This record gives C-alpha cells, structure tokens and sequence, in this order.
C-alpha cells in the first residue's frame, strides 16, 4: 500500500461500529432457504394482529391467576354506574405491556398515533344488554356520568346479533417528543381515558344464570409507528449460565 | 348538486404559513447605469435611496455634485457559518488515582454544551438550531508527560440508568456497539449527530416539560431534563491490570452541518444557572465605556 | 388602495379610511396548515368566520413617568369569551392574526412609543427582582389576566436586553408625522406543531416609550393608546368535549 | 475485473456490483432494499369470494 | 489495504483539520426541515437591516441608564456653534459596537467600506429646525465652524416634512490592510469625523415645550464587506456551569 | 373485520373528522440494527489460580 | 456502483456523486453550493404597486 | 507525554501556564504525540499587504 499519515478512527474500543469481517473457510454451501412461516420483516407488520387485552386483573393472588379474565358483572343498579375506566397510554409498565404490542411498546421511547379496539359477548339467545363504550381525549378530570360521554365523542355501542364493537382511536397526538424531564410529580400530562358505561341492567330471564365476563382485544394499524428501542429494564436471574 | 355558493370564498393554492397577502413571480429583471446632473424625466434611475429613493420637493443637492468608486472584491468565500470556528481553551478533566472527589474510580458527565458559558455563549447567541457535534478526549499525565497505561471507553446511550458503583449493569450496554481504541491509539474522536426530541435544541423556552398541574415543587426541570436530554457519558479502567498513574483528559468541542434561525441579540450580563433569566440587577453596566465629552477622547 | 377594512359588531366599532397605510408581510400565498404529521388521523373541520371580531382589549395610558408595559400572547383572550371557552375545551390552536393599535397625539403633544412585537420571547420575569435568594415568583405574575404586567427595566428588558439592539423585529415609530394608527402583521409561528394553550407561551407585545412624554403645564397629563385583535380564519385542532384534563 | 462469485442467495431487483478489501467478494455493501408486506391471509380467510359489485354476506 | 510506508500528518493533536466522522446509529430520521424565519445565509445580507444607534450617551449612572437616548437640546445660541461630533470608524470598542453591525464589526480586523446614517425627528406641527449634518473624510484636525463644514463634501439637511436624513459615506479606503503593530502613542491614523451643527435656533412657537431628542440610525450596504473574526475580548463569568 | 354497517346504525348521531400524514416509514425496520448498548461479560486467566 | 443512499436532504442544483471510506455514503465532501439573498421583505414591505413608468408616491 | 498548541495572530501572548489563550475558540486541534511523526504544518501567505 501507498504510505500516508495517521488520522483519528483506530486503536478505539468499538461497539457501535460495522466492519468488514473475515471469514475463515472459503466456498461453504450452507442448506438452501426454504419457505417456513413465521418470517417477519418489521414489528409495524406484526402490530396488525388480533391481541387479546385484560384489563382489570385486580386481584394479586396465585389462585385468582386461574381467573384473570373477570370484569364486574353482578346485580347492578343500572343507572348509569361506572363499570370500568382505563386511560388510553399502552407503553407503560403493568397488564397493559403484557400483550405483545404492548411489550414491544414498553422498549420503546416515542409512539405516533393510537390503537384499535374491540370486546367480545357470551350472552344466550334470549339474553342481551345494553352497555356504553366511550373514548376521552386528554385534557380533563375523572367523568361523572352520561353527560361525560356526551362531551366525548365516541362510537353508541349495544348488544345485539353482532358481539363486536371497533373502536378505532386516531391519530390524536400534537407532539412527537416532549422536553426531557425525570420522574416525579410531573403527572399533569394526561394522556385520555376510556370509561365503560351500565344503561338498564345486566339482563337475562328466568332460568339463566346472572353472569357473562369476556376479556378484551385490541391491535394496531399502519398509521401508528413505534421505534427508539430502550434496553431491557426487568428480567429476573438468579444465576447465569456457565 | 351545485346551487348554493356560499363557501367559494376560498383561495385554494394553498403555498406557506397562514396569511392572507398574494403575489407573483417575474420572469425577469432590471437594471440601471450612472449618470450627470441633467433635468429631465422619464427614465432617471441613477441614484438610489434606500427608502425614499428619490427627491423631496426640497432639493438635497443643488450646492455640490459626487463622485464614483469601483470594485475589486470577492464574497464568494466570505461566509463564516460553518468556518467560524477558530483557536480558543476549552476545558479539560481529571482521573487520579486516589481522590476525594472520585470516591467510586469513574467519572460520569452528563453530556451537553452548557460545559462552560464562557465560549458557549458565542453560539448560545441563537435559539433553534441543528448543527453536528465532536467530541475529543485526549489523555495524558497530571504533570504533562505520557505513560503507556490501559485505558478505554464507554458509551452511555440516553434512557440508561446512571451506574452507581463500578461494577453496575449500565456497562453492559446491549444496544451500544464498542468502539476499538486504547492509549496507543489517538485520542478520542467521536461525531455526535441531532438526535433532538423536537426540531431544536430547547434554551430559550418557557413551558413545562412535564404532565400535571404545575406547582412550586415542579420547577428545578428548566434547562436539566432528566431524559428529554441525549444522555451522559461514564469513564473507567476496565479489567484486571489497575493502572498505577492517575490521568487526566482534554474535552475538545467542534461543530458541522449548520443550520440555524431565529436571531437573538447579544447577551451584556451574567447568568447564575442554566438558561436563567435572573441577572446582577444591583451593578448593571452598559455594553459599552462612554465618556464624559464625545468631542474628545 | 386595499387599506381599508369592515368592521360592525356588538354596538360600536372602528375602521379607517386615510390611515397610515399598512405593512405587508414575506410576500407569500394563503394557505391552510398541515394534515397530514399529526399523532392521530382524524379528519380536521373548518370552524371559519363564526366568532372572529374585533373588541378592544385595554386602551394603555402614556403618562409622564412610563416606564413600560407588554403583554402576554395569546393569554390575552385565552380566558374570556366563547374564544375562551373554545380554546379551553380545545387543545390545538392555529390562526393569522392582523393587529391595528390606534395612537393619537395632539397639536400641543409632542413624543413617541416604542412598541415593538417580539414573537418567541420567553418571558423576562421579576424572579425575586434581585432573584439571589431563592423566593420564587407568585402565580400574580405569572396569569395576570386582561390588565398585562409591567416590565421591570426599560434597557435590558428584564433580561440583560440592551435597547438598540431591538432592530430585529418589526420596528415601528409612533408621531404625529408618522402614523394617526400603527399596524403589526404576524403570522402563526412555532418551533413544534403542536401544543397546548396552558403549558406553552408564545411570545407577548412590549410598549416601552423611546422618548419621554413631555408638554407644558396646562395640557392633558396622559395619553390613551387602544389596542384590539380578532384572528382571521382560525382553525381548532384536538376536538374534544369540554373536558380540561 | 475479470471475476466472478460463489454465492446463491438471490432476490434483487437491480444489478449492482460489489468491491472487497479482503480476497473474497460479498463482505461489502449489501446494497438497498425495499420493504413488502402482505398481511391479506392474517385476518382474512375467505374462500368464497363475491364480485365488486355485491355485498360479501347475505 | 496495500502496505505503504509512513508520511507525516498523523499521531498529532489537531483542532483546525476537518476528518471524516463515524456516525453511531444507521438510518436515522429527525424532523424534516420546517419552514420557519430567521434563517441566515450571510451576516453581510443582516448588514442591511435598519440599526438603531445611540451616539452621545455621556452620563455613567444607573439612573441615566433609562435615558440614554438624549442628545443636547436647548436655548442654544444659534451662531453655528457645534452640537456634536463623533468618528468615523465603527470598529472600536465602545457605544459603537453597541449596535449590531457593530458588535459584530468589533470581532473582525479588516473592513472594506463605510456605512449610511439617518436621524429622526419628532416636533409639532408648526415646530421645525434647520440643522446641519456634515461628514469630513481622514485627513484634518478639529472642525472649527461653517468653513470646515464648506471644505467637507456631505448633503445639505433641513427639517421640512420628511424626518429622515440619508447620508451615504462611500468606500474611502485606499489600503485593505495596515503593517502590523501594537497599541500605544500611535493616534496618528485618523479616520474621519462627522459633526452636527445649529443654524438659527431650536425654534417652537409660545406654547410648546423647548425639547425634541431623538436617537439616530445607521446600517451596511453591500460595498462593505467584513470577516477575519478574532476571539472573544470581554465576557463576564463569576462562575463556569459545572 | 366488518368493514360495512350493521342493521344497527352505529355512527347515527355525530360526525367524524379527518387526520393527516407527515411520518416516513422507510428506514424504521429494526431486524438488524436494533443493538445498542449493554454490558456483556468478562474472563480472566490470572498467573497464580 | 450498485449502491444507493438513505437521505432526503434537498436543494441541489447539479447532479454528483460521493464516495465514503466508511460504509456510509454522506460522509464525504458535500459539494459547491452557491450564494442567495433576498431581502425585498425585509425593508420594503408596500401591498399597492404601480406601474414601472408612474411615480410611487402621490 | 507532548502536544502542540497554536498561537492565531491576535491572540493575547500568554503570561503564565493557565492563560486563557490555551482556549483559543477559533483554533482548530491537530491530533500528534511523540509516537507520532514530528510536527509538520504548512503555513499560507495570510500576509495584509
């Protein structure tokens, strides 16, 4: 080679960088690609996959880990009583990174857009209800009753034939990254809520048991992008293998 | 169908920012030539007024007439955006062997230009900005000489926890590839690109970068973001052969790829923290000397 | 000739018709703001021509003594009106603006204003005055409402900002030459899309006078200075109910 | 450049050509590629399929 | 690579060179670029922006520090005597490079050109003046009165409707650069001088008050040219941010 | 999964809105640069052991 | 040269191209760019125009 | 353990081993040691005149 002089970039401790590397045994002819599923290109492709959520997995017992799916469903007073609330953030740490979008969520820093989602019914034939599906941007406290929801807008859901209800959330988001800060009492940067609403009753007839609790689904679509990977923040080990 | 024309109002060929003005492009342009005194009208460009660029109905110059001067300059080279930067100090650190204030054996800085407001408030003179950066960690003894010691160094990407002791996770550091030098090798020389959360650098800003109902106790984030920022740096000697010189580095700073808005004015006072508008009120002092006559120095 | 302007609402009003003419603006095209960068993917609405008028804010007196006065944008109106309410119960917020302040002097008063609009500005606050002891500023100071607040140092405003170095932005004179009425043309500007009415300040006015009011003694003491603003073709993001969390 | 390669790994879509430090070929730049996806058979396995026209249920 | 044999141009600490960089994280997206104001190609093209200028602020109080922009006015004598003078150069440290063009003037050690001034006025109606604005190019001592001002090329000037005062000085600069000394008894380059001058009185009608001080204006044409900055000279830091 | 209107109205009492796009989906692909930093390990082989 | 690159930064007014010694591509010289200025807003802010041969000003 | 450091012209002369002109803002850094080849800098015709 032609002699120059020195110039900055070598004799460093390098992790991040991509060099060209050596291999040993030339001419090797591994097995030839075949066509397996389970191949994935990008996370975004795999975020359009029908994800099963729960919610309200309030009990901490290990014999309430056989029951996890319940929501509350008894003899309600049937006035326009909460039933459940959740607000709209999936990247933060509990039941919510539990489904895989949402664990893939927990690694990761910035978010564009929101989720889809949807809940199933198991009623009999003659049974049916009456229940109230609504979404709350950011921006104000607890809901009180109807008049809440009516300042929401949201999609009127009802049992009928049809168990499904797609409850799609735009992409409701002004900022793409926010001025870096560290944990405290910097709560104030609501993100939204979902409240799910009684309107008569649970109501079955006579002869039909008083209790029908399903468990939630939600996805992604192509709008949401999802991306800046942190590194792993709880995993447990004992020991490590030698 | 198409009855009622009440919203034709509009002015589609939407172009820039909200307004309401309208123009037009040109194809060409004009120019104009230089002249003597002579009374006459329609075609009488020679002279320009940046304003008025005419004459008032009261003569300006009936007395005397002008003269003429030629050029010979270049400014095609004359820009100093990015060649601005000259000689000038900048700072440096220390690792000695046995100290008080390195009670642990590693030092971790959080990286940022508000090092040192000294030469920081040269290019602290805009707002928004996005430019590239380098930093330089040069090596050498307390005293000045050189020893072949065993050092190297880690990356502390932002998001990480802050090690606390010199043997915690954060060295692991999974999405962080590693850089190949050692103190035979040249000094540190690592480019930094714009990984800003918005599209500058946040100075200048009155806000408040966290959620919540804002109180008295959620003050201290002016300026010191605890993980809007691109994250730190920590330095240590890592394996078995513990060097026996204390070291000490030299942080050199160096900007690419400007590109900047938004000018504000030159700053006259000194500050007490990070982006603090608060000054030395009770000795004011202008940014200038005057004098008791102008007529005389 | 396009100086002119309709105005009629409420029960009194104000427009020109041989004004001090007006100043135009980065000679550009009407536009709408962008869609399609946004968190969510709804479709965005058009609130148009429905509440946008002009009432007058404060009418600033110029006395003597002056030392300064601003205000705080847009926190001016961001509490009162049906454009409070909406911009309360809204969370994003995008308009022009066309900002026509009336000033006018007498055959006996002589002087000028300094009244200059600086977008951007973060606030130069009191912060203790001295602000070496560590008593943070009270919230009178910072959500005074529609009275403004005063500025504490003409030269450096409140910030270290010497005078002269003021030029940047657009620069206007107040005399009885000059202009019957000033006028100020910003479009909406910021460094992020979008954000909150609350959390974010924009930028405010700053009136400090460059010369000193002066008149021999028999003549009015102060000099009123009116102030009104109605955004044209302001659109709302972030459609919601009226819910501030 | 008198020289060929022993590789058979294909899907490319635009010839390029490749230059190696080492005595070997393929260790540079693997060149740009597109992204595809096709998730139709993920959530929607219909055989009886109906025209444009009609509605797909009854 | 070939092997070569060494050339100098390395193993050395180097500040000035600019060396290819490594980038850490591939394919990377930031914002895209936004149209927003201030953008500057040049500080040549800001050199044409209106710049205020305040000359003959003589008190040092900090109760003076709120009237700066005073130049003398009163019961003068009317009898061509001298109402202010003050040099030509902007480059010199002081209320000079107070401006702008100015601060940034007083970085650089070369110039090419001269600048263009104005003064404003701001009397009543039938309150006029009739002053005298003169510029007197290197080469002469002290004005003495009306003669000098007859030896000095400049623009007669009288208060009439218009305000402003255009007063243009053109490139007189014979040498770009100057042999190299240092600071001391060597004054005798001179650098021009311009001065102010009363004609009959400061004249007002009965009625109105006898002052009217304004403050002057001063900005760059495209014939200066101004680089080869120099290092910071005077900067106030008690304490270095740690 | 519907991607019609039941036999219910759904949506028979408001409106909806509109949203738009500025994002770039091109270089997001993780597969093969999701590394980052992390500490992996050490051996040692000492003279007297 | 089958190699392609992943910027979008624009305002090039002549075609070129880069070669990086690293495996990047933009790492290399940026190339001449020009020189532009327009500062008409900036002082002469005036809506009503008349033609080249009338006086501006009644 | 050696390094270079240059004076610009304009430059306030140091006076004593911790002189700010150590800083020298506008100065680039070259990047030599005793184990690099000796010092080698050209110098451009920069004179006023």
């Amino acid at each position: 080679g032609f002699p120059t002089e020195l110039k900055p970039g070598t004799n460093q401790f390098l992790t991040t960088d991509d060099g060209v590397s050596a291999p040993i045994l030339p001419n090797f002819h591994p097995t030839p690609c075949i066509h397996i599923p389970g191949e994935v290109r990008n996370l975004l492709e795999l975020c359009q996959v029908e994800t099963i959520l729960e919610v309200n997995n309030v009990p901490t017992n290990a014999t309430s880990l056989m029951e996890r799916l319940r929501f509350p469903v008894s003899a309600q007073a049937g006035k326009g009583e909460l039933c459940a609330v959740f607000r709209a953030d999936p990247g933060r740490s509990g039941p919510w990174q539990s489904t895989l979008l949402g664990q893939l969520c927990g690694y990761y820093t910035q978010w564009s857009g929101s989720l889809e989602v949807t809940f199933m019914f198991t009623g009999s034939f003659m049974a049916t209800g009456k229940m109230l599906i609504a979404y709350t941007p950011p921006g104000g406290p607890l809901p009180k009753d109807r008049a809440t929801a009516m300042l929401g807008t949201h999609v009127i859901w009802d049992f009928g034939l049809q168990s499904s209800v797609t409850l799609v959330i735009p992409w409701i988001s002004n900022t793409h990254y926010r001025a870096h800060a560290r944990d405290g009492v910097f709560d104030y940067y609501t993100t939204g809520l979902v409240s799910i609403w009684y309107q008569t009753n649970y109501v079955v007839p006579i002869g039909a048991p008083n209790t029908a609790y399903i468990i939630a689904l939600a996805a992604a679509q192509k709008n949401f992008t999802m991306k800046l990977c942190k590194d792993a923040s709880d995993i447990l080990q004992t020991g490590t293998i030698q | 169908g198409d009855r009622v024309a009440d919203v034709i109002e509009s002015s589609i060929g939407d172009s820039v920012s909200r307004a309401l003005t309208r123009a037009l492009p040109a194809p060409t342009g004009q120019d104009t030539q230089v002249s003597s005194h002579r009374l006459d009208t329609g075609k009488v460009p020679a002279l320009q007024a940046a304003e008025i660029g005419a004459s008032s109905n009261a003569s300006d110059e009936s007395m005397i007439e002008t003269r003429c001067v030629l050029n010979s300059h270049s400014t095609a080279e004359t820009t100093l955006d990015s060649f601005f930067s000259r000689a000038g100090l900048v700072g440096e650190i220390d690792l000695p062997l046995e100290g008080t204030t390195n009670p642990n054996g590693y030092a971790n800085w959080d990286i940022d230009i508000t090092g040192y407001a000294q030469m920081r408030r040269k290019v602290e003179l805009f707002t928004y900005m996005r430019f590239d950066a380098e930093f330089t960690f040069v090596a050498c003894t307390p005293t000045g000489q050189v020893v072949p010691q065993l050092l190297q160094y880690m990356f502390v990407p932002p998001g990480a926890p802050e090690p606390d002791s010199r043997e915690s996770l954060a060295w692991q550091t999974a999405t962080n590839p590693s850089v190949f030098v050692k103190l035979s090798d040249p000094p540190a020389q690592v480019s930094v690109p714009f990984m800003s959360p918005a599209s500058a650098y946040q100075w200048f800003y009155d806000g408040y970068p966290t959620f919540g109902e804002h109180k008295q106790e959620k003050d201290l984030e002016y300026g010191a973001c605890p993980n809007n920022m691109m994250g730190t740096f920590s330095v240590r000697t890592v394996g078995t052969s513990k060097s026996k010189y204390p070291l000490v580095i030299r942080i050199y700073m160096r900007m690419k790829h400007v590109r900047a808005w938004i000018p504000r004015p030159m700053r006259n006072q000194n500050y007490l923290f990070k982006a603090n508008p608060n000054y030395a009120g009770n000795f004011i002092k202008p940014t200038g000397a005057s004098r008791t006559a102008i007529t005389t120095l | 000739s396009d100086r002119v302007a309709q105005l009629t609402i409420g029960n009194s009003t104000i427009t020109t018709q041989e004004a001090a003419n007006i100043i135009v603006g980065y000679g550009e095209w009407p536009s709408y703001c962008s869609d399609s960068d946004a968190t969510a993917v709804d479709k965005p609405t058009r609130p148009d021509v429905s509440v946008n008028r002009f009432y007058t804010l404060d009418t600033k007196l110029w006395e003597k003594s002056s030392k300064g006065w601003y205000w705080k944008f847009p926190d001016v109106l961001t509490e009162t009106g049906v454009f409070g309410q909406n911009a309360q119960f809204h969370y994003l917020y995008r308009s022009g603006f066309c900002i026509h302040v009336q000033c006018n002097a007498s055959k006996f008063h002589q002087g000028a204003l300094l009244v200059a609009v600086l977008p951007e500005y973060v606030i130069g606050s009191v912060a203790g005055g001295t602000g070496t002891e560590d008593t943070h500023p009270p919230y009178k100071q910072t959500q005074p409402g529609a009275d403004g607040f005063e500025l504490q140092h003409p030269y450096v405003l409140d910030a270290g900002i010497p005078i002269s170095q003021l030029t940047v932005c657009p620069h206007q004179w107040i005399n009885l030459r000059t202009n019957n009425c000033a006028t100020i043309i910003v479009p909406y500007i910021n460094a992020l899309p979008f954000d909150s009415a609350l959390n974010h300040c924009n930028f405010g006015l700053l009136v400090v006078p460059i010369s000193p009011l002066d008149y021999d003694q028999g003549a009015t003491p102060v000099i009123p200075i009116t102030i009104t603003l109605a955004p044209m073709c302001s659109e709302f993001a972030g459609l919601r109910q009226a819910v501030t969390q | 450049s008198h020289e060929n390669s022993n590789s058979a790994t294909e899907g490319s879509t635009i010839n390029y050509t490749t230059i190696n430090y080492y005595k070997d070929s393929y260790a540079a730049t693997a060149g740009k590629q597109s992204l595809k996806q096709d998730p139709d058979k993920f959530a929607n396995p219909v055989k009886d399929i109906f025209t444009e026209m009609a509605a797909p249920l009854k």
